[PDB]
């Protein structure tokens, strides 16, 4: 709430000027300040100069930012932003080279600068760039045949001072012709250039694709993805993050159709591979940034397996239907007489039911009612196409060995492939939005495209390999698939990198000794917390939970002296709300400065049903604090201020007294929605008083330890025949 | 689930950690599910749970984490060290009735004493693990009866719980019903201990001086414990050091000068005690206290 010190001790500085250390006051209008410092220097003009922080902003000090001069902090005049910026744009629609370098260089530099970005956006001198560099070659060209190494050094800075006051959208991103994109393609077609033109002009690139995906159809013809690996290949990582983003782009704005065409792209220009050899697998550095551009790579290549992947193509497709009929003949042929390879209805009604209750599917009609289901549907069918290209040992193997077991040992490869291939997929996160959340990128996948179908083919091996290791059974079918999850679990989180290592980690696998280690680290991390007490603790959750909202029920029903919206002039910062008995109604409103509290009645706002609330926003999320005019609230209010939501047009708009009831008050709504807590006081108070609880259940062990693991279950009579009674 | 036998060396019916549904009578059990169970078949133990009584639980046997004794500890000698371990069963169950307490603590907001609640309880807990085993000397033991009696009765109070009697050896060997002009002096003992303790609570809450003087008043042997650290001066020449008690009262002294030997250097001629530089002036007597001026 308090403003500033008005009163700091600052140097004040310009170019010529002895700085000043006197005491400037701020709640005066800045103008003002001006003056007298343009005073200081003998000078007038104070709108026509700007103050800025000496420091390293250069920021013109406005009304706005006052507020940041700490007292050591140099203040320095200079022309004001407006001055800078005419300035500028009579040196930037001009030719003289030297001085648009200089000014060039400058104007990039102090684009972020949001006060001298109002000027010179109404000012228009980014279109005096689009003259120096569009027209100011061809008005040159004859010395610039030459100077090109400077006049590129130019246009670079052009590139740069443009997209920084792109970047914050008062001026339009339309500013640069079709000339300035013609200079663009004559960076990104040619061979490498100065690095500072190649950088900041493949970075046009992907903010103008970010523009308008018209602008990324219109510069798709320049830019291309084989004249594009060369970006990558630039031994310099950010052209290879320039390539990489505006590649990604493409994916993001190519249609899903020519997304799988880019795809085949792709993969034919080794892109993963390649980046695999010239980023992940060679000596560079993989930045966050380029971590990340690697992780949307292969989820770009994932999101192209999504339209096969979610969409339930048919079932019964005749075409579909044939191709599992040849991945079945390749995969059943061996224990089925070449006759049912053209067999008739009965005939292929007869062997779906013989080999299927081998493959214990509920139905066994069709085979298809094991891809009738997505994900992945037709992508599984997809995977096993791949199996007859990469790994038809590995098919035909664990189709021979679930083609003869009728019991529920069965592996079903129809219900299994669909089902592994779904769970994989969410696994791998196959299909998900690429975005820069993730930053995790697994070399495992840009050794090889399909690393995911190598991925499921090698873990189905596992899970037959195991599944002889551990007597996995088709009543534990989603059990047997879970079971190679933890194995996929366990090798992931080592990050495999190729597919010698990949298989290397599921040969870790095989359930053979290495899972004593993970059950043992299991025992060194109970040591402090006990794990299996854990299980007990945590299972018999709800009671606490449950008994700390009605907790805060009762104090909802004591309610408190709320504080309304700016309870400044004479008005009830103090009003009770009090939750009814019912828990349905809230009474409150402009109820007057009550010191007792509650005065238990139908208040001027007696009302409020949980039908109507809709959550409460807590902060500048309120529509109150969305209000800039009257209204307007300081940031210290932000932990006061509450929009409980209700009507879709009324909401509680109103202040806290202090924090914790605050976050009190929010959990008591939400357990009246509820829905999970909000005070931090939730986290301590339910943790430790269940942890009493349960180190007050450790009693009938006491002096003797527990058994961790689960002992066995000792045998019974069957019968309940009962040699003492009961009773 | 069949072939029970009738035998009471199973009232240790102790759950060892979550347990299964898959019995008519059970759940995931806690780690201090106590059944007092009746029916004794060889894999299998079904019998009357601590929380219901009249409901049986049908547990494994090895998950039965079975002492062969009753709650009891010492008619088989499960306590650790004779003559206590009723004491801390008793305790166990003082612990459980603290729990219906805690849970109607926040239902008010008394919290203060639901933290005081927390510490003592911890305190209690701490000694009950610690006498887990015969840790402690038997004298020891004895000490912690006491101090654990002391809680367990300024919890009560507190709750406004009833009196515990015999302080020490049980709490529950005098109140067996063997007289009455005994017991009911108990009762007027117990009474006592609830007035000594409102009492100081108030004086050691408010006050900190008269609770040193109550526990002064029985002792009378002290010692002002000195660790001098160093004289700060550079002598330049051999110095000695004494350090003895002077009365202005008695315009005499009191004590023998304990002795520091000083080189010329600023330092203690001897080294070894630099750090040591200890003494404790005794015979500290409750007149030595009185005295006005010393």
């Amino acid at each position: 709430m308090p403003p500033p010190a008005d009163i700091v001790k600052v140097a004040i500085e310009w170019p010529g000027a002895y700085p000043k250390l006197m005491e400037i006051d701020q709640k005066k209008p800045l103008s003002a300040i001006i003056k007298e410092v343009c005073d200081g220097w003998s000078l007038a003009n104070h709108e026509y100069f700007a103050l800025q922080h000496a420091d390293s902003s250069n920021f013109y000090i406005t009304e706005k930012n006052r507020n940041e001069i700490k007292n050591g902090t140099i203040l320095r005049l200079t022309t004001s932003p407006a001055q800078n910026a005419q300035q500028l744009h009579e040196r930037i629609q001009s030719s003289s080279m030297d001085a648009k370098l200089e000014a060039l260089k400058d104007l990039a530099s102090l684009s972020r600068d949001v006060t001298f970005a109002q000027e010179f956006i109404n000012l228009d001198g980014i279109s005096l760039l689009t003259q120096m560099v569009e027209s100011g070659t061809e008005r040159y060209q004859k010395l610039q045949k030459i100077m090109k190494p400077c006049f590129g050094d130019m246009l670079s800075f052009t590139l740069t001072a443009f997209v920084e006051l792109m970047d914050h959208g008062i001026v339009s991103w339309d500013t640069f012709s079709v000339a300035f994109i013609k200079k663009i393609a004559s960076f990104v077609n040619k061979s490498a250039i100065d690095i500072s033109i190649l950088q900041r002009s493949l970075a046009i690139l992907e903010s103008m694709v970010l523009n308008s995906h018209d602008l990324y159809q219109k510069v798709a013809q320049e830019i291309t993805i084989g004249q594009l690996i060369p970006h990558l290949q630039g031994s310099d990582q950010e052209i290879q993050t320039y390539t990489i983003a505006v590649i990604n782009a493409l994916f993001l704005k190519a249609p899903d159709e020519r997304r799988q065409e880019m795809a085949n792209i792709l993969a034919q220009k080794q892109l993963r591979s390649i980046i695999l050899t010239h980023v992940i697998r060679a000596q560079r550095a993989i930045n966050n940034e380029m971590a990340h551009q690697l992780y949307v790579l292969q989820v770009l290549t994932f999101n192209l397996l999504e339209d096969r992947m979610m969409t339930k193509m048919d079932p019964q497709d005749q075409a579909q239907r044939d191709i599992i009929f040849e991945l079945r003949r390749i995969a059943f042929d061996a224990e089925s007489e070449p006759n049912n390879s053209s067999g008739s209805m009965e005939k292929r009604k007869s062997m779906y039911t013989r080999d299927y209750k081998k493959l214990g599917f509920i139905n066994h009609v069709n085979p298809a009612m094991d891809f009738t289901q997505t994900p992945p549907g037709m992508l599984a069918l997809d995977n096993m196409l791949y199996f007859a290209k990469h790994h038809q040992d590995a098919y035909i193997r664990i189709v021979l060995e679930n083609s003869s077991r009728e019991d529920k040992h069965e592996c079903p490869f129809g219900r299994s492939s669909i089902e592994l291939t779904k769970m994989l997929c969410e696994i791998l996160k196959v299909g998900e939005l690429p975005s820069e959340t993730c930053n995790d990128f697994h070399p495992m996948f840009f050794t090889h495209d399909r690393s995911f179908e190598e991925f499921f083919c090698i873990c189905i091996q596992l899970l037959n390999k195991t599944w002889k290791e551990m007597r996995a059974t088709s009543e534990d079918f989603n059990k047997v698939m879970q079971v190679v999850k933890e194995q996929v679990m366990r090798a992931l989180t080592t990050k495999p990198s190729s597919l010698d290592q990949f298989k290397s980690k599921l040969q870790n696998l095989s359930y053979t000794e290495i899972l004593k280690i993970r059950q043992s680290e299991r025992m060194n991390q109970e040591d402090f917390q006990s794990r299996p007490i854990l299980e007990l603790k945590e299972k018999i959750q709800p009671e606490i939970l449950e008994l700390i909202k009605q907790q805060r029920l009762n104090r909802l029903v004591e309610g408190t002296c709320f504080r309304k919206l700016n309870a400044r002039r004479r008005q009830d910062k103090f009003w009770y709300c009090r939750l009814s008995p019912n828990h349905k109604v809230l009474h409150y409103g402009d109820l007057e400065e009550s010191p007792q509290g509650e005065v238990p009645h139908d208040s001027l706002q007696d009302k409020l049903p949980v039908a109507d609330i809709k959550a409460v926003v807590t902060g500048k999320d309120c529509p109150h604090m969305k209000e800039k005019g009257a209204l307007k609230q300081n940031k210290e209010v932000l932990e006061l201020a509450f929009s409980i939501l209700y009507d879709s047009n009324c909401q509680l708009n109103f202040i806290a007294p202090d924090k914790h009831e605050y976050c009190i008050w929010t959990d008591g709504l939400n357990a009246l929605l509820g829905k999970d807590m909000m005070s931090d006081l939730t986290r301590n108070d339910l943790d430790t008083l269940l942890s009493m609880e349960i180190k007050l259940r450790l009693l009938d062990l006491e002096n003797i330890q527990i058994p961790d693991a689960p002992p066995p279950i000792p045998k019974e009579p069957s019968n309940y025949d009962f040699v003492y009674d009961c009773n | 689930m069949a072939r029970w036998i009738p035998t009471k060396r199973q009232k240790y019916g102790v759950a060892i950690y979550n347990y299964n549904a898959s019995q008519d009578v059970e759940l995931s059990l806690q780690i201090g599910d106590t059944v007092h169970i009746l029916e004794m078949y060889e894999g299998w133990y079904r019998g009357y749970t601590l929380q219901n009584k009249s409901k049986k639980g049908i547990f494994p046997e090895t998950y039965i984490h079975l002492k062969e004794a009753t709650v009891e500890d010492l008619g088989q000698h499960e306590t650790v060290i004779p003559g206590e371990l009723p004491l801390v069963q008793e305790l166990t169950s003082t612990l459980r009735e603290w729990a219906v307490i805690w849970r109607k603590l926040y239902v008010n907001n008394k919290l203060t004493l639901f933290r005081q609640l927390q510490q003592m309880t911890y305190s209690l807990i701490e000694w009950r693990s610690q006498i887990l085993s015969g840790t402690l000397p038997k004298d020891e033991l004895a000490e912690l009866k006491k101090k654990v009696t002391a809680k367990i009765d300024h919890g009560n109070r507190m709750l406004g719980l009833d009196l515990v009697v015999r302080d020490d050896n049980g709490n529950i060997l005098d109140p067996d019903e063997t007289s009455t002009i005994a017991l009911f002096k108990a009762h007027e003992v117990a009474s006592k201990r609830i007035e000594e303790k409102i009492q100081e609570e108030k004086s050691i809450l408010q006050n900190l001086d008269l609770r040193g003087q109550s526990i002064f008043s029985t002792i009378h042997t002290y010692g002002l414990y000195v660790n001098f650290k160093n004289f700060v001066c550079n002598i330049g020449e051999d110095a000695e050091l004494f350090m003895a008690l002077y009365d202005p009262d008695q315009s005499t002294f009191i004590s023998e000068n304990y002795l520091i030997r000083w080189g010329s250097n600023g330092m203690p001629k001897e080294i070894e005690k630099l750090n040591n530089l200890q003494a404790v002036f005794t015979d500290l007597s409750s007149m030595d206290l009185i005295r006005p001026r010393v």
